[PDB]
């Protein structure tokens, strides 16, 4: 994708995370589990629901539209009516297919951006207290319990609390 | 201890297309293209359509005797013609401004069929019993139910003069015909005058008709012709008929009510006890989707017709389990 | 010591919409939709319009006496009709190809009203003083200013024959009428011949008119009818009128100049001493914006009409003070 | 936004910076102040002015367009004229509203990108001579006077000049 | 030791435009707008066009003698008229529904010119040798090749009556004319009857024509007029002509075949031994591009016409060497 | 650009790299040379070829479309035919010019993204075994032969293999 996260440095998705589009997987002495980031998922849902509604609202309802009849001496008028009907159908088919293609590309890039931004938020919090092991995973240089993991997930990670221990194990 | 950033995946096999890539499998998606219909003719916003059966518009308005007679008053939301309407005009000729009349009927929501010139009161000095084998009924010669073939009575065709004042409060559609015999011997036999004429006048209509006699190729075994004419009589206006021959006089007229969103369609589907907001000649559509690919002809509140086979917008992510 | 990266914010309350989000407050924005007009009829590119006042197109061209006479020569940029034009055709009948004539006038920028057949020189053997109560003026019976009702003189209606050669270098619009009395007694009284005819011919026009006599409903208290006809006489061409009755002869014709960008509109706004590049029936627009939502009918260089209520493009950033 | 700077790791804007869209705030012993980045602001102004002009230029001027009249026997032609007028109005209203919505989304993302790129330019210059304190701010590990601040703003920061002092205070 | 990340650059000077920036030099690009044509009239999908030469549609169908006669049977893919077609109708008058006939011919792919009424077999009691100086040939008076001017023979004009049955299996286009002399002396001289009439009838066509005699301005030195009429005779149908004067009888008719994708264009280009899938009045287009700016009139499988001067999509990167 | 690589922190392109759109330049004791990244270039080629084909496929072929003739009493119908022809031409010219402009902007941003993602892939591999010297170049803290360079180019760089030597020279 444009932001390099989905199908990029994060190779695959998580079937085990069913509660959201983006989230975290943790592993410490207390166990393991998946936790969706509710803030980013809900914000994305609102944006995407906005996009689909905008596409539907932009297309007015088609009210009654039937054909006309012409006698054998009105061929020019009949062909003009056909040219109008065919021309409008050409444009609306064109507009509809292109709008979906264009918005589909942006939607996938939008999801790619959210994953990258979420990744950078964690990386900017941990700093040198952890190391990038690839695949979007961080290995802590200190013990990180469930309360410590929750602090990373909600953006309140206490970096000074673990700096001394991390530096020792970072050696 | 580790923490990882990741994204959702599932068992979805839905695919979408983008400008850069096709057949992208995605976790969630929304279809925007309606492709399903019920295959039936339904009531539209609670009002049933007017089905003409074996008749087309011309046959119903003139009163072709081969179609089942309708009730005196009908109200509808759209008009259905069958694709193989064999019953139309039965005596050959020209229906003047027929397509314009069809366009007028596309905005009509109700009619009342009433006797404009009563059969046994309006023409005491003329014969009104004329029938033809072209407009047969039950194997017998007949004629249009809404028109009357006036001919000579006791060897004479007096100059007739009749009028009607529109007191219905709605437009009144009046139809009549002009007969053109194939030779002068028949013209004298039926109408007793060779230089005959027909005059029809209202406040905004003024036309004079004259027979044009010649031998013609047989159409429905008739070398004669009948030309059909119509006009919309405004509320409060008078129409006057004057003729000394060849007039196919009106007997029944239609008081018309104007409506919105109606139209005429051709369909072989059957009427069912159903209600819809959107009707196509193939069937009814129950959908809130913005597009459909079922039929370009639509009545009611309908999705926009497009030629596309697929219109799917991704809502979720690329699916990589 | 610290250094920070940041972005602008201000007190702006302008909002824009995006596909992902609505009511986004932004620091700077540009409106693209013109919604303001001055409510007046103005000169267009330095040329004033032609206002018909109480007349419509039909009344002005025929010369209805209830409208103020115009100057012999006028040049305009667009034509204004009032929504309640009571003065049009005053003697009832049909204006043949009236809508086509209106379309022709939409590309005309100037007229010269000149006497094609002088009143006291062209018809020495016919009476030209005919007037009707339908075309009244100051409570007295009158007639069209551009036409002349020819009737019998001294019990005779000689077969007239008059012609005009177009030496104006521009197209000449000629109008005339045909009278249809309601009975043969009046036809003989006015024109002395029952089988009368009117012939009008040019190099590219060739039509023959014949009266059609019948009793008709009273329109403006007249059971008779007058049918109005017109043709465009090409530069250098001749028009010939031949009749032995029922001709409403032309007296004044119009030499027409062709222009670009003109049209006919209906408006109740008043003319003002102003100039504009864009005129709508509601008022003039002074704008360089690409869209407007004021009126779909426009004359001049105008923004594109759309149904939208708001079209605002953000130029600045999301505003977060 | 797509790039995570505006309303992201830089929470809010600066009412005190009136001379540009993007810029810097500094704090040292000589005082404090706001300084707009003229290069990025002017480049963005040229791009945005380009976009608005392109939208206006793409819409041709509407020359004279009035209605027509039809008699009582030309209803089909009258309805064909109405269908043409309504159909064109449907398309242009559709094109106009969607173009604004699409370009508005791109414009906000364009501004988000400029802030992020400007942030990364400073970060790539300071390297380890300063530390990321969040909210888009850097705290220097050395004394940085007005001349030193100007070097960061115009892209000529002398990293080796302060490496020894920064390493000492970085301890 | 070092490693660097970089991107491609080259000597390309191609420029593209974006919404944010113009005159962007790029490494690779694709032109989407076709602006080249060969300037010749070519065969379209292996079929050569029908070139009318000095004639227009009217002159070819009536058989103006100043144009080179065509082969009895022709099949084509499109019809070419020259911009200065001087040879059309040579005797002045009106070609009724001429534009409708042109529209019919736009979907015709073949004709067979055959004798519907043989010259020396169909009118034994009438003179068929009438010619006029208006339709001259080699400095001598002549007449249309497909029509016959019937006049009196031995001081008498018997009431003629002739018919043709369509046994061609295709529609037959029949053309005829009606002559209007400028005075009654000539009407009696040519046709011996003053109250003459012409009748033409088929199963779906029924019209009666009557001369209208008056002095008219000279057009091509003729004060008379000839009105031209046509009808399409359905397979298996009969057409009957009845007249006692003024009939310009048909002699040759056209059996027509229907096709797809054809049309009529005006061009001064010359036919060449070339083949194309797309033909414009300026020349042929050989291209797979989606757009062209050569001409809005196209025949065949063609790119879409647009007003743009440049439509270039970048495929590569910004070029910074 | 939107991602800041092309005409950004990588100032100019390489005329010496003719085999691809993106790639690497290396310098060690064994020599120097340009090597295109075949994976990213081929993926971009497939995407761009997709985009051009989609634009062409979305425009249907224009079949036969000629004018009509009208007599002197059919001016309204003639002007209606002109209004239809002009209106359709206005829309298609509008759609064509805007589609090219919009896709051209996205195409340049697409190439910018690929360069940035390629740069971040190398940076995430080398970690602290090399230093960012600007202009998109990395200077190794250890000897890196042709086999070592190939490991970076194909994503199999062995970071632990050189950590000790890099730390020593990093001092
Ligand atoms: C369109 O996108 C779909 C979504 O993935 C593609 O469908 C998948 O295509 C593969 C290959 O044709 C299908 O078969 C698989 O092939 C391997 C090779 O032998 C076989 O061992 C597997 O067991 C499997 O059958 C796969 O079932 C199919 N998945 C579906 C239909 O859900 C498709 O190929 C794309 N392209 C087209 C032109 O449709
Ligand atoms: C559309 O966007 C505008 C831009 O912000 C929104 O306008 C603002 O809406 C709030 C809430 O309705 C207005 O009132 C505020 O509410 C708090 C709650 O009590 C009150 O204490 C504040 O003093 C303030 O009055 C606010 O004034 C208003 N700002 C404006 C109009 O400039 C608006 O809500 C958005 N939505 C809609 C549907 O318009
Ligand atoms: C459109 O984009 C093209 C692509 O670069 C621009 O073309 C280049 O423009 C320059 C300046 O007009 C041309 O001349 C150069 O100027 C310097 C100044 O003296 C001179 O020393 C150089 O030797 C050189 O001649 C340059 O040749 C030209 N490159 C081309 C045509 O390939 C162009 O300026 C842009 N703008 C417009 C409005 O076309
Ligand atoms: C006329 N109809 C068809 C229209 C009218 C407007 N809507 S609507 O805009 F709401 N459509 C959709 C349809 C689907 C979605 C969507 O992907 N999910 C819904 C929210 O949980 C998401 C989720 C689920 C599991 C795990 C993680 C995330 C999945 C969205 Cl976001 C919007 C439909
Ligand atoms: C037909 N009319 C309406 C059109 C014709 C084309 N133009 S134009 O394209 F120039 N429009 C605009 C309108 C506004 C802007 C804009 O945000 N600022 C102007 C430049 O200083 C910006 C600024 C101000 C203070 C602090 C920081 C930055 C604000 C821009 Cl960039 C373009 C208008
Ligand atoms: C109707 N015609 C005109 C259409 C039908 C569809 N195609 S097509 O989509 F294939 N067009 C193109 C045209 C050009 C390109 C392109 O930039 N390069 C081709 C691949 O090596 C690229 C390269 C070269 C050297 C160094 C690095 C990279 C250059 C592309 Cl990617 C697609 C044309
Ligand atoms: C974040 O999680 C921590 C648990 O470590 C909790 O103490 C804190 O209140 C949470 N903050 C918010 C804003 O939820
Ligand atoms: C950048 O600022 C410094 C001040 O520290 C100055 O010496 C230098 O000349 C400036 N460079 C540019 C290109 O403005
Ligand atoms: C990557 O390059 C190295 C050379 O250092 C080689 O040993 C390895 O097999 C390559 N891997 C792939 C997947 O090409």
């Amino acid at each position: 994708g444009l932001f390099g996260a989905i199908a990029g440095f994060i190779e695959g998705g998580w079937t085990g995370m069913i509660d959201g589009w983006y989230g975290y997987h943790h592993q410490n002495e207390q166990g393991s589990g998946y936790a969706a980031d509710q803030k980013s998922t809900q914000n994305a849902i609102n944006g995407i629901t906005n996009k689909v509604n905008t596409v539907i609202e932009k297309m007015n309802i088609q009210f009654t539209a039937v054909g006309k009849e012409f006698n054998k001496l009105e061929k020019r008028m009949e062909n003009l009516n056909k040219k109008v009907d065919d021309g409008f159908l050409d444009i609306w088919t064109y507009n509809a297919e292109l709008l979906v293609l264009l918005e589909n590309e942006r939607t996938l890039d939008f999801h790619d951006s959210n994953v990258k931004n979420l990744y950078e938020k964690v990386k900017s919090q941990l700093k040198n207290n952890a190391k990038e092991i690839g695949n979007g995973c961080f290995e802590f240089y200190h013990k990180c319990d469930n309360e410590c993991m929750e602090s990373v997930r909600n953006g309140t990670y206490d970096y000074p609390k673990y700096s001394e221990e991390s530096k020792l194990n970072r050696e | 201890d580790t923490i990882c950033i990741g994204y959702h995946a599932n068992n979805s096999t839905d695919t979408v297309d983008t400008v850069l890539e096709k057949n992208v499998t995605v976790t969630h998606s929304v279809n925007l293209l309606e492709d399903s219909h019920n295959g039936k003719l339904c009531r539209l916003k609670g009002i049933a359509p007017l089905q003409l059966g074996k008749c087309n518009i011309a046959g119903w308005l003139l009163g072709n005797p081969e179609c089942d007679p309708l009730l005196p008053v009908r109200s509808w939301s759209y008009i259905v013609e069958t694709p193989n309407s064999e019953n139309g005009i039965c005596y050959p000729g020209d229906f003047i401004d027929y397509e314009e009349l069809r366009e007028q009927l596309s905005s009509v929501s109700s009619f009342e069929r009433f006797e404009i010139f009563p059969k046994e009161s309006s023409w005491p000095n003329h014969n009104t019993n004329g029938v033809t084998a072209a407009c047969s009924h039950e194997g017998k010669s007949s004629f249009y139910r809404n028109l009357l073939w006036l001919t000579e009575k006791e060897g004479s065709y007096p100059k007739l003069k009749n009028s009607y004042v529109n007191k219905k409060g709605k437009e009144v559609l009046v139809l009549w015909g002009i007969h053109h015999p194939p030779n002068s011997k028949e013209q004298q036999n039926l109408y007793q005058n060779e230089n005959a004429y027909v005059s029809v006048v209202t406040s905004n209509y003024n036309r004079r008709f004259t027979p044009e006699i010649a031998e013609r190729p047989k159409v429905r075994d008739q070398a004669g012709r009948m030309n059909y004419y119509w006009t919309l009589l405004k509320p409060g206006d008078t129409i006057i008929f004057e003729a000394n021959g060849n007039l196919i006089a009106p007997m029944y007229a239609f008081a018309l009510s104007r409506g919105f969103g109606s139209g005429i369609i051709t369909s072989n589907a059957s009427m069912h006890e159903c209600n819809t907001k959107c009707q196509t000649p193939l069937g009814a559509i129950n959908s809130s989707l913005p597009y459909q690919n079922i039929h370009p002809v639509t009545i009611g509140e309908c999705p926009k017709y497009v030629r596309s086979a697929k219109l799917r917008m991704v809502t979720g992510l690329r699916n990589i389990p």
